[PDB]
RNA sequence: UUUUUUUUUUUUUUUU
RNA sequence: UUAAAGGAAUUGACGGAAGGGCACCACCAGGAGUGGAGCCUGCGGCUUAAUUUGACUCAACACGGGAAACCUCACCCGGCCCGGACACGGACAGGAUUGACAGAUUGAUAGCUCUUUCUCGAUUCCGUGGGUGGUGGUGCAUGGCCGUUCUUAGUUGGUGGAGCGAUUUGUCUGGUUAAUUCCGAUAACGAACGAGACUCUGGCAUGCUAACUAGUUACGCGACCCCCGAGCGGUAACUUCUUAGAGGGACAAGUGGCGUUCAGCCACCCGAGAUUGAGCAAUAACAGGUCUGUGAUGCCCUUAGAUGUCCGGGGCUGCACGCGCGCUACACUGACUGGCUCAGCGUGUGCCUACCCUACGCCGGCAGGCGCGGGUAACCCGUUGAACCCCAUUCGUGAUGGGGAUCGGGGAUUGCAAUUAUUCCCCAUGAACGAGGAAUUCCCAGUAAGUGCGGGUCAUAAGCUUGCGUUGAUUAAGUCCCUGCCCU
């Protein structure tokens, strides 16, 4: 059987959201994987401030 | 033979917080749920649950409190009862905004027409030593129309800083046959001087003096 | 938008596999009433031919579970 | 459209043991997870425990990509099907308080 | 020996500092300041809406990360003492040799 | 000093 | 033939109506421009097998953080897979359920199908249902979020008066303010949100705090210069520069003038600063946008030959055209070539699931390579030796050496794959373009503008965007004509 090909371990694919599977808008990378749909969400838990 | 950097492990916590809270509000949903505050110990690490029904997490024998014990460590890898989990009986329950609004849901969802229930919830809250209050609830109610609903009682601040340490925010979702109903809640915390009650510190705005000093002064 | 679909049948219901075998499958001969007999041969020892016995074909020798292929001229 | 034999019972052992069961929604095809207990990937956990949560043998939660699998005492009256198997023991999360 | 404090606020930062300070100095133990480590601030910027419509219009998200530094060349025996203190969860500790 | 026109129907109401 | 026409009276809205004000998304005085050329990139229209789709004045058009070689991907073309949970029932193969070598077949080394026949050990399989999945439809069924009305000062109830009532009075003649900001008058009385007050940042500073992950002065050793106790850079105490905590410091306080007992305004001394930049941000709405952010979701639609899902190509890029945001330019205040010379944010590896930053030496003309070393960071890159600028050379008004697209040939480098797009470099080719018509945008002091760097995307990766700096003007400090707003 192939049901994986197409190594996948770079580019847009390998790159999955942690918060709903979202790989589509841009993921960010400081240690932190989210939609910047739902990083407004949780900024107020994970303890990030405007000023 | 593992480290990462302080820029790094900061954030990597905050989501730890985030995926723990937000686990336990997803299956927590049940009972009053309010929060955690997570303590780190080199040998062991402590999870409070603040939450209402604490016989519902005790439950028969310890059970449940035991099976999210193990859950906890089955996923982030401290083994061994490094981790340990506690719950705590919140006090004023009218206070926390995330109870009111999660207490508001069951009662919304088995019959229990808006008005009836949203008028409950807040004069229940107005006597649990509120300032003030806010309701919003929006949704197919009564109608194809998205007609909102809002429910204000007393003294509510909006813009400035002291928002975020004055107003409890409750954002909620309630599914029901029409479709989906989001409630909002927010609560101003009384000035309480000294205690777990409400801030310690006063508003910029309400500044309070001291009463006269004395009388006699008269030359012998 | 709004389109819409059909079949074209340019390419007919081919089935999956429907496996044919017979009623029962008969393999070993007994002579003399008492003495095996073993008509097939056997898969070589990489555990798999102490009870896993070849295929026949035209000119192949196929192992079932460890897919051994054995071929000769 | 089976599992090898010995990793339902082995999968079903590791529900025994702890009573609770974690995994998350990665099925397997572009990418290849473990569960980090066993040695089955994540396709045939996902298909074992749907067989619980769809006769109602174990509860389930969703939680950000994962999976995770609650029992309730109906649960325990249907690990009483586990118990077919082995002698009258209770997975150590009931059982005692210290 | 020296303690490193990265703290998330100032205030505990500043809290625990200065307990450590006054659970220092009753001892005979020669201790160096709280030195004071530049702040990093991790900056992410968002779009702010889930669909491009509207003005542009940007989040702007800060973290303070405060640092204090303080050396105490001792015994490691004592420092095992002092490492007993009940702390603020938002305060890390590291201890070196 | 100018400077005119711009489909057609879409819009319902509570108990304490 | 029609279910209203109409009368007073209230609140909006609007008025090329009047009074009073405000704003560079408005103007004046100016600057840079854009619109003209080439190119990058969105949009419409063509073509297409498909050129997936949303948004269409501000309030769409470098926007979906949309920079696509495939994946992404939602669209075509072709080929697999069940992840058919779960009940009841059918065969139940007298246990035979799927997996596959070889050959044909197919792009395939797909047991997809056919030839062939070993394995597989009660999960199947067939069906009746139910169900699962969906970047399918519907943002005019919806939640959440965002934007806008609306960067202006507005908004609301309790009691009381006015009126049958809709409502009003508070919320105002006047003075003042960026402001319903205050003083005052007063059938209103006390009140609340908003503005401020608040949080961050900027500037000053103590000789408080105190520093081997930052320095400085001294004191040495040490190299050279002259040699004359000197001078330039290598290896005992104090915090001024470096970092960051507590605190202070600026309030129209002092003077004078204009002011109604005022509210406050103007000018000036002293100061570091006579106020800087943001954030947050009301009541009520749009039938604004997102079902393509979600395991947030109703209903419909599809569910085994699938609208699920992989897998292989292709595509969103395809060009007679019109439009938007931009980059490079149109050269002498300049290009070329050498020399000299100073930054600031902040980023960097075995990461909750897949990931570096570079120092040194040597090879190569360059892009690059090879060994070696450091950095999980005030420790190393890195006293970030940046560009602009400055000094010197050449060019001399010429489509010139300005201009660098077009495109021939080659060489590195990422990658699984660059061809109908990577990217970088060398040689060659050397177009339009002579400061831009109608019109329009943006802008008041470290401001516009020139210039480079860092981050986001990423492997390769900026002309985009977002922060940082660096050099640094002109003209206002005013009005309501034009655009538009607020109060009678
Ligand atoms: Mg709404
Ligand atoms: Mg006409
Ligand atoms: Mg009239
Ligand atoms: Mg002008
Ligand atoms: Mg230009
Ligand atoms: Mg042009
Ligand atoms: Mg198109
Ligand atoms: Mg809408
Ligand atoms: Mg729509
Ligand atoms: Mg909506
Ligand atoms: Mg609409
Ligand atoms: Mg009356
Ligand atoms: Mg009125
Ligand atoms: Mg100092
Ligand atoms: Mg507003
Ligand atoms: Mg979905
Ligand atoms: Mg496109
Ligand atoms: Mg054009
Ligand atoms: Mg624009
Ligand atoms: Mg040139
Ligand atoms: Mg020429
Ligand atoms: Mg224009
Ligand atoms: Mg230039
Ligand atoms: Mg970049
Ligand atoms: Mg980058
Ligand atoms: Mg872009
Ligand atoms: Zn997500």
């Amino acid at each position: 059987q192939l049901y994986w090909s197409h190594p996948r371990k770079f580019g847009q694919g390998s790159r999955s959201c942690r918060v709903c599977s979202n790989r589509h808008g841009l993921i960010r990378k400081y240690g932190l994987n989210m939609c910047r749909q739902c990083f407004r969400q949780y900024a107020k838990d994970i303890g990030f401030i405007k000023l | 033979a593992v480290q990462i950097s302080k820029k790094r492990k900061f954030v990597a916590d905050g989501i730890f917080k985030a995926e723990l809270n937000e686990f336990l509000t997803r299956e927590l949903a049940e009972d009053g749920y309010s929060g955690v505050e997570v303590r780190v110990t080199p040998t062991r690490t402590e999870i409070i649950i603040l939450a209402t029904r604490t016989q519902n997490v005790l439950g028969e024998k310890g059970r449940r409190i035991r099976e999210l014990t193990a859950v906890v460590q089955k996923r982030f890898g401290f083994p061994e009862g490094s981790v340990e989990l506690y719950a705590e009986k919140v006090a004023t329950r009218g206070l926390c905004a995330i109870a009111q609004a999660e207490s508001l849901r069951y009662k919304l969802l088995g019959g229990l027409a808006v008005r009836r229930a949203c008028y409950g919830v807040l004069r229940f809250i107005m006597e649990s030593g509120a300032k003030g209050c806010e309701v919003v609830v929006s949704g197919k109610l009564r109608g194809q129309r998205a007609k909102s609903m809002k429910f204000v009682d007393g003294l509510m601040i909006h813009s400035g800083d002291p928002v975020n340490y004055y107003v409890d925010t409750a954002v909620r979702h309630v599914l029901l046959r029409q479709g989906v109903l989001g409630i909002k809640v927010k609560i101003m915390l009384p000035w309480d001087p000294t205690g777990k009650i409400g801030p310690k510190k006063p508003l910029p705005d309400h500044v309070s003096i001291v009463e006269p000093k004395d009388e006699i002064l008269p030359t012998t | 938008k709004r389109k819409k679909k059909s079949y074209t049948t340019p390419k007919k219901n081919k089935h999956k596999r429907k496996k044919v075998k017979l009623a029962v499958l008969k393999y070993y001969k007994v002579d003399e009433n008492g003495k095996i007999s073993r008509l097939r041969r056997e898969c070589p020892s990489d555990e798999c031919g102490a009870g896993v016995f070849m295929a026949s074909h035209f000119d192949r020798h196929y192992c079932g579970k460890c897919c051994l292929t054995y071929c000769f001229n | 459209m089976l599992m090898p034999k010995k990793n339902r019972i082995a999968i079903y052992e590791l529900l025994f043991k702890e009573g609770v069961m974690v995994a998350k929604k990665d099925v397997h095809m572009p990418k290849h997870p473990e569960l980090a207990d066993k040695n089955v990937p994540n396709l045939h956990v996902m298909k074992a425990m749907q067989s619980l949560k769809s006769r109602g043998y174990v509860k389930e939660q969703f939680a950000w990509r994962h999976f995770y699998w609650y029992l309730t005492n109906e649960g325990i009256q249907y690990l009483r099907d586990y118990l077919h198997l082995p002698p009258e023991i209770v997975p150590a999360t009931l059982r005692r308080s210290r | 020996i020296r303690i490193t404090l990265t703290s998330r606020n100032v205030k505990s930062l500043e809290k625990v500092c200065a307990d450590l300070i006054r659970g220092a100095k009753e001892k005979n133990l020669k201790v160096k300041g709280p030195v004071r480590m530049p702040t990093k601030t991790l900056r992410i910027t968002t779009r702010k809406t889930p669909c491009g419509e509207g003005s542009k219009t940007w989040d702007r998200f800060q973290m303070r990360i405060h640092k204090r530094l303080i050396d105490l060349h001792s015994p490691s025996e004592i420092v095992k003492q002092i490492t007993s203190i009940s702390i603020e969860p938002g305060v890390e500790v590291e201890v070196t040799i």
